Formats: structure tokens, C-alpha cells, sequence
């Protein structure tokens, strides 16, 4: 009475944001010092779990 | 084996997005400007390990 | 039975943060008064506890 349960799990990896949802949900937040390129707007690349 | 299926987990494009999304889903930042996130819909949802 | 534990510890001074971790939660926060040099961009040299 011990035993396994096997289960696949998915992750998209590097995908693109979609058309609708690119905002932020605030002005102020997610913001870099101010000599800095903001990366968050490019594709992403990495992940992280 | 039996559904053809697969589940995702907790997992995101920033660790900005790692971060907030922890706690629950309370408030999951689950898009930003072209992030994204996925909270985890499984079986083993809710569960500590 | 009144005893005895140790513990070893570390600690880092002088590191950087990587490129993805430099953003801030919200924009408007830790901003000095406003004829001043904001010297939280600077390579941080202490550590404290």
C-alpha cells in the first residue's frame, strides 16, 4: 500500500504574449532605475519554476 | 495513460513574477508587458511538495 | 541533558544583483529628497543583520 502516481507535466517555453494582454496593471511597478532598458519588453527567453 | 493528458505547475517568465505569486493566487500577477505566468492547475494543487 | 549546537553561516557582501532581478515593485518608493543623487543604483558594499 505505497505505490506511484506518474504525471507529465507541460511548460510553454518562450512563447509571446498575446495581442490583449501586453499592459500592467498600474503605472508605477515593474520599473527599472532609470538608466536601464526595462527588459520585461522584449520576448522572453528564460523560465523559471 | 488514460485522459491523454498533462498538467502545468507554478511557473513564470521573471522571478519579478515568481515573487508575487506566491502566497496563492490571491493576487497573481499573471501578465505583464510581454511576461506571462501560469499558476499551477493540478492535481498536486494545493498540496505543500 | 543541558547541551551544545554550533552553526555556520554565510553571508555576501558586494555582490550584483543579475539584470532580470533589478527592477522595483512599484516606481515611486526609496526616492531621496529631490536635489539628491539616488545612491541606491550603486554597487552595494555592506550588509547588515
Amino acid at each position: 500500500l505505497v505505490g506511484a502516481m506518474d504525471l507529465t507535466f507541460v511548460l510553454p517555453l518562450g512563447l509571446f504574449n498575446p495581442a490583449m494582454e501586453r499592459f500592467a496593471a498600474h503605472a508605477g511597478d515593474l520599473v527599472p532605475a532609470p538608466g536601464h532598458p526595462e527588459p520585461r519588453a522584449f520576448p522572453p527567453r528564460q523560465l523559471f519554476f | 495513460g488514460l485522459f491523454q493528458e498533462a498538467y502545468p505547475i507554478t511557473c513564470a517568465s521573471d522571478p519579478a513574477l515568481l515573487r508575487s505569486a506566491r502566497d496563492g493566487e490571491a493576487h497573481a500577477r499573471e501578465t505583464h508587458f510581454t511576461q506571462y505566468l501560469i499558476y499551477d492547475a493540478s492535481p498536486l494543487k494545493g498540496l505543500s511538495l
